[PDB]
RNA sequence: UGCUGUUGCUGUUAAAGGGUUCGUAGUUGAACUGUGGGCUGUGCAGG
RNA sequence: AGUGUGGAGAUCGAAGAUGAUUAGAAACCAUUGUAGUCCACACUGCAAACGAUGACACCCAUGAAUUGGGGAUAACUUAGUAUCUUUACGGGAAUAUCCUCAGCACGCACGCGAAAGCUUUGAGGUUACAGUCUCAGGGGGGAGUACG
RNA sequence: CACCAUGUUCAA
């Protein structure tokens, strides 16, 4: 059966953007996945979507652009301290320039940067260069 | 021939050989007790 | 203002290479499928005037076969086919 | 060792079927899978065509209007015997492919 | 392939363990098979009575007596 | 050049051939008809996909027979499509 | 690509236009359907051909025109048709628009063996048929040259960026294409007018036996 | 055997190709031509090539050679395929009318053009 | 002596194109090693042969010994190609694959570990490059770090102008056929990988041979 | 030595998916209760 | 296949017998023939028990078929079609065109692989390495042996 | 479709 809807949608995203689509389908939908969308679309990395409602787990479709590389989640979400971040970016990251890790604080989801900014931790959701 | 070198005798009659070989021993032991 | 830039200002990057107009995708140095379409500008005759319009296709979409279909896409984005038949 | 065919030398679908009862060769009576044995339906003349003329002029029943009976054989070979028979030859290996559905 | 759960440690814990074990080298390590066989015991050098000269013939394709002791 | 489909907003034509749970938003294939029985000479609504038996009130005559997929109306009685909502 | 800058029709197909389109049947196929070419296809008949969209033709044809017009060099363009039914069609089209051709076989290693005497190296490729040009598109593909392509409704699409859907298979819908091809062109260039017909008859764009 | 090897075959065709007009169909007479056009040790290749040169004739008289390319006669083809006939056949099939099927008379009726005059249904 | 036999080498010659990028940037082949020659200034340009190794073929008379020769070709300063090359005799191989090389080059994106301060060091970002069972993996590292890497891959590396990288490796890495060219790869992948500085649009300049599409037909005319 | 592999292995043919199914401990497990307005200033915001 | 107790025993046929072949042939070939082969009940649980490919779930390009059941005859607001049989398992039966879900598959784009090859049926979506669970492997032999 | 068994050790 599905056990992760997060890695479900990144997984469905990140094989579109490979395949070199200008539109995706997401199902099934959930609040995680679509504050996980915000942050990739606050970053520019992927362009609008859309929420259509079926009265049950929802679907979502999203624009892309042609920006994105790869997302991905990470499980299990292997919570992670202010100092580790560091280690995160090196293990998981192409670069210390661009791409961001995903985290889940009780601040909200965020992207690793602004994590660090707010000084705060919690457990990565995933990842998206 | 269907399979590669057996760098040995046909690997069902090493087997049948090692059969009863073992059959000979637990009889020997059967007789010492 | 493309590229990568020094703490000085200095773009350090030895060339900027194409991006695909139906992708985004960089056009690299070894391709050799990949091409570039001008199509001629028209003034209000049927005459070309001066100019044309470019349009850069990674070879990867030619090789799938899908380069037609993306330059009908781009020259209905650009205006220059039209995307349906008039009402009669 | 290495997979010559990608069906194995039979029609026998990963997930078609279990077992498929044999039978005996035509030639040798060698146990095979009737999926996998050489199937040949052979429509032969009884006579050959100098002493079927032959008959034909001495029967008051065959002749013009009416044709002598043939002999209708399903036959079924095991590999070794098609092959030796040259009911069925090695090919090369881009002509392994090349099937026919109907009788030529 | 592996498990991957949270909460999954015991499980990655015992697969090692039972996996060391084929490895000859972490197996020799960790038994004493080997220690008893071994001649020295253990000790990188060990002190002993020469009861005879010996000459060993040499493996093919080489051809050679190499003088030996029986100790 | 040729309009690019739009997987949030489809066409008519790519949306009406799609199994009725492919669908962008789910939803029945059914539909409910009155039906005028042919001995009773009364009005009863049926289920298109009925299963059980169906019955005029006045008659008590069978008004379909069950299928694998619709019911089948008995000859004689006229049917009228009820609207959906 | 019958949109300009201004937003005049010049460019439309007219009454006469569709006229010769219908006359030789360029709009027949071949009853065999290819993905690719699935969306330039209107529909089918009761024999079961299929019937191509002559607005798609037509906006396929002029933005062919412009691209050719775009060429500033002629003889950069080079016109391939190893059908044989196409030959007399290319030879006519490269006489009045100055571009390059060949007809027959295509000899492999033309666009690519650099020290054959024999080596050119056009700037766009034109092919009668995607499937029998199949030597030429190959070859293009590893030296940059982009391909504008007569496609029926069966055709492959590999390596081709412009496709002009039509009937491709017979004499008469060959020569059309050609010929209305050639004369988009000279009138994109300027050097015939519009308002007048061109005087050229599409019967020598017509391929007649060597007998 | 007695095939031609390519180096008759070569020089018979390019003496064709060059003295088309002195030749004919005689062996004797085409083999004198060929001792003065042709420079050569081997008096047994010049016999040679005036057997092919000859059957190379005989086969022109039938029909075209590949490989053989005279200039008169090709360009005596394309002056003759380039009689134009008086006017156009796509004009007189437009005057003598155009029948389209079903399908297509939806997407005529579709175009923004509308109909084509001459086009009926058929 | 050398007579251009492509536009492109004919352009060059007549000093029409005058930098690699040119020719980079519409990605078009490189048929005549010439071209190389002339855009890279003397001095600027440096080769080495890598391996040469002997192949074998079996005959009805014993067999039959080649040499394969590997030729590495780089500037130092973000150009880097590779030439492999068979000959029967040593020294014709090293010839041709030292021209092979140089009709391989390709250009090297380089980049900053962290602080943008001086030239770039290192790799924009993690690669990897790929040969038979051979891949190699290059990762941006910090400055003074040094080229991490076995002697084959760090030879390439310092001859495509890498100061600083980490490297790891798997497969046959023995296989140094497929070493050399699993680096060559990965060192390639650097100008195809789209970050977030290379967003901007850009504007579609010309192709040359297009450009001087008049002057190249008056070359062919005389 | 990514040849013990949590990071990080391999399992069609190189060593290696259990003959099949049921099944307890154990591991893992779908969506939803939701993230506010107003005013001023400011920023290629944008259509 | 083998074992136990009852049946059964035509055919074929381990063991065995005889005749050939052969330097030898207690093999292949020929004529036979016991146990078996078949059934009931009870054991055994050793197969190249194979797709040499674990189970569940997601994404995934193209053409022609096949089995079963249904439905119809500036990114557009809707874009046909029959044939044959036909006084009772018969408002029937099968074809034709299109759609659809489920099943065994074929030639077929990415991508992958040491390659052979695999490819919505992955061996693809993996050094850009994390959906879940579980079994097995760690150079070749000794050996699936010895002991318990 | 009678009967064809064998080739000392290294190394060219
Ligand atoms: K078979
Ligand atoms: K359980
Ligand atoms: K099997
Ligand atoms: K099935
Ligand atoms: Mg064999
Ligand atoms: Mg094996
Ligand atoms: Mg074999
Ligand atoms: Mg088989
Ligand atoms: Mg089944
Ligand atoms: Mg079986
Ligand atoms: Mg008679
Ligand atoms: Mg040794
Ligand atoms: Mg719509
Ligand atoms: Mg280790
Ligand atoms: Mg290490
Ligand atoms: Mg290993
Ligand atoms: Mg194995
Ligand atoms: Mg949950
Ligand atoms: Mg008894
Ligand atoms: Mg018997
Ligand atoms: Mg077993
Ligand atoms: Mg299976
Ligand atoms: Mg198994
Ligand atoms: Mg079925
Ligand atoms: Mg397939
Ligand atoms: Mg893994
Ligand atoms: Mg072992
Ligand atoms: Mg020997
Ligand atoms: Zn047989």
């Amino acid at each position: 059966t599905m056990m992760s809807v997060l890695a479900n949608a990144l997984r469905t995203i990140a094989s579109a953007e490979r395949r070199g689509k200008r539109q995706v389908l997401i199902r099934p939908s959930s609040k995680v996945v679509v504050k996980f969308l915000q942050v990739m679309q606050k970053h520019g990395y992927i362009g609008e979507f859309e929420i259509i409602d079926d009265h049950r787990a929802g679907k979502i479709v999203v624009n892309l652009n042609g920006r994105l590389n790869k997302c991905g989640a990470i499980c299990p979400r292997f919570d992670c301290a202010t100092t580790d971040y560091e280690k995160w970016m090196k293990n998981i990251l192409p670069s210390r320039q661009f791409g961001f890790v995903v985290l889940t604080t009780s601040l909200g989801i965020m992207d690793h940067e602004e994590a660090r900014s707010r000084n705060t931790g919690g457990k990565v959701l995933g990842f998206f260069y | 021939g269907t399979v590669s070198r057996p760098r040995g005798m046909r690997p069902k009659w090493h087997k049948k050989r090692i059969k009863r070989l073992k059959l000979r021993r637990r009889r020997m032991r059967q007789r010492s007790k | 203002t493309i590229g990568m830039f020094n703490e000085e200002g200095e773009n350090v990057d030895l060339y900027i290479p194409r991006k695909c107009h139906a992708t985004t995708t960089l056009i690299e140095a070894h391709d050799h499928a990949a091409v570039q379409i001008s199509i001629a500008n028209v003034g209000p005759n049927g005459v070309i005037n001066g100019t044309t319009t470019t349009l850069c296709i990674a070879g990867y979409l030619r090789s799938q076969g899908e380069s037609d279909h993306a330059i009908n896409h781009i020259t209905i984005d650009r205006g220059i086919m039209r995307i349906k038949t008039g009402k009669p | 060792m290495t997979t010559k065919r990608r069906n194995h030398g039979r029609s026998k679908p990963a997930h078609s079927r279990g077992r498929v009862k044999p039978i005996h060769c035509f030639n040798c009576g060698r146990l095979t899978p009737k999926d996998k044995a050489v199937g040949r339906f052979v429509v032969r003349r009884m006579l050959d065509a100098a002493s079927a003329r032959d008959v034909a002029e001495a029967s008051p029943v065959y002749g013009a209007n009416f044709p002598m009976p043939r002999l209708y054989m399903k036959q079924r070979f095991c590999i070794a015997c098609a092959i030796h028979s040259r009911t069925v030859r090695a090919r090369p290996v881009g002509n392994r492919k090349i099937r026919y559905t109907k009788k030529v | 392939t592996k498990t991957n759960g949270q909460n999954a440690a015991r499980k990655l814990v015992r697969l090692r363990c039972r996996n060391r074990w084929a490895d000859k080298g972490w197996k020799r390590a960790h038994t004493f098979s080997a220690r008893k066989a071994n001649p020295f015991g253990g000790s990188s050098h060990a002190k002993g009575i020469v009861l005879e000269k010996i000459g060993v013939g040499a493996k093919q394709p080489n051809s050679a007596i190499r003088k030996c002791v029986r100790v | 050049g040729f309009f690019d489909a739009d997987l949030s907003y489809p066409t008519v034509r790519t949306e009406r051939m799609k199994h009725k749970r492919r669908r962008l938003v789910q939803g029945p294939n059914s539909y409910f008809m009155d039906v005028s029985c042919p001995r009773c000479r009364q009005v009863t609504v049926v289920y298109s996909h009925a299963t059980t038996s169906v019955e005029c009130k006045g008659c008590s005559k069978k008004l379909c027979r069950p299928t694998g997929g619709k019911a089948l109306l008995v000859e004689g009685c006229g049917y009228r499509r009820k609207p959906d909502h | 690509m019958s949109a300009v800058e201004s937003g005049s029709k010049v460019l439309r197909m007219k009454e006469s236009d569709a006229q010769k389109l219908l006359a030789m049947r360029c709009h027949i196929g071949t009853r065999n359907q290819s993905s690719a070419m699935k969306k330039y296809i209107y529909g089918r008949t009761a024999e079961g051909s299929h019937i191509i969209d002559v607005h798609m033709m037509w906006e396929k044809l002029i933005l062919a025109a412009r691209v050719i017009a775009a060429v500033e060099n002629p003889k950069d363009v080079c016109v391939c048709s190893s059908r044989l039914y196409g030959t007399r069609a290319i030879y006519k089209f490269s006489q009045h628009v100055g571009t390059s051709f060949h007809g027959g076989r295509f000899i492999p290693g033309t666009f690519t063996n650099q020290i054959q005497k024999k080596f050119v190296q056009p700037r766009v490729l034109v092919v009668t048929d995607p499937r029998t040009d199949h030597q030429a598109i190959r070859e293009a593909s590893l030296v940059n040259i982009p391909v504008i392509a007569l496609c029926d409704t069966d055709a492959p699409l590999e390596y081709v960026d412009i496709a002009i859907p039509c009937n491709n298979r017979g004499i008469k819908s060959i020569g059309m294409m050609y010929w209305l091809l050639a004369r988009e062109v000279l009138r994109l260039r300027g050097t015939i007018v519009r308002s007048v017909p061109w005087e050229e008859k599409v019967d020598l764009f017509f391929y007649r036996d060597p007998n | 055997g007695k095939i031609r090897t390519k180096t008759v075959k070569r020089a018979s065709r390019q003496v064709v190709e060059k003295y088309y007009s002195k030749l004919n169909f005689d062996f004797y007479q085409n083999k004198r031509v060929i001792m003065d056009v042709t420079i050569a040790e081997s008096k047994k290749l010049k016999n040679k090539i005036a057997g092919y040169t000859t059957h190379i004739m005989k086969r022109l008289a039938r029909g075209p050679v590949r490989g053989i390319s005279l200039k008169l006669q090709e360009e005596e083809r394309e002056r003759r395929m380039d009689h134009a006939p008086a006017t156009s056949d796509v004009d007189k099939v437009i005057q003598s009318g155009v029948s389209v099927d079903k399908k297509t008379m939806q997407m005529l009726q579709r175009l923004e053009i509308g109909v084509p005059r001459r086009v009926k249904r058929a | 002596e050398w007579v251009p036999c492509t536009k492109l080498g004919r352009l060059v010659k007549a000093q029409k194109v005058t930098s690699l990028e040119e020719i980079f940037l519409f990605s078009m082949p490189i048929k005549e090693h010439q071209i190389v020659d002339t855009l890279i200034a003397e001095g600027q340009l440096h080769d080495e042969m890598m391996k040469i190794y002997p192949v074998q073929k079996a005959t009805s008379a014993g067999q039959r010994t080649r040499f394969k020769a590997f030729n590495v070709v780089g500037d130092c300063d973000g150009h880097i190609g590779i030439g492999a090359r068979v000959g029967k005799e040593v020294s014709l191989a090293i010839r041709a694959s030292m021209i092979a090389a140089k009709l391989n080059i390709v250009p090297v994106r380089r980049g900053y570990w962290g602080n943008k301060i001086g030239e770039p060091h290192t790799i924009p970002m993690k690669v990897t490059g790929k040969c038979g069972s051979v891949a190699v993996r290059l990762v941006p590292a910090p400055r003074g770090t040094g080229i991490v890497a076995a002697p084959v891959p760090k030879k390439i590396l310092e001859f495509a102008g890498v100061e600083d990288v980490y490297t790891s490796s798997r497969g046959k890495t023995r296989t140094h056929g497929n070493l050399i060219m699993a680096t060559f790869y990965a060192l390639r992948k650097t100008y195809g990988f789209l970050t977030p500085d290379l967003w901007a649009d850009t504007e579609p300049s010309r192709d040359p041979t297009d450009e001087h599409a008049e002057l190249l037909a008056e070359m062919t005319t005389a």
